[PDB]
């Protein structure tokens, strides 16, 4: 919520001091999410090792 | 080899003296190593060595 550079806002109103805030979910159960994303989201590579003398 | 000589009005060489072979040798040796040694790492050689030679 940039005040000098407005075009780059992401959020309707600037988070202060006294907000409240929650946590997802229940206190210590284990599950397995379910993913969803776009293709330019997280990339990956793989580094050439080379042969050992 | 290094000799002398004598000297005779006939070359009587009866009861002179004669020269002998004394040898005598020059010795050579061996020195020490110089040897020059350099370590380092796979990741080094993947990420951040160019130019090696």
């Amino acid at each position: 919520y940039d005040t000098t550079n407005p075009q780059y806002n992401s959020v309707s109103r600037q988070v202060e001091a006294g907000d409240a805030v929650s946590v997802v979910g229940t206190a210590s159960q284990t599950m397995k999410p379910n993913l969803f994303y776009n293709k330019f989201f997280c990339g990956l590579g793989s580094i050439p090792l080379p042969k050992l003398h | 080899h290094q000799f002398s000589s004598l000297r005779t009005p006939t070359g009587d060489i009866s009861g002179q003296n004669k020269n002998n072979l004394i040898s005598g040798k020059a010795t050579g040796r061996v020195g020490n190593y110089i040897t020059v040694a350099v370590e380092y790492q796979q990741l080094e050689e993947a990420i951040k060595l160019n130019q090696l030679e």
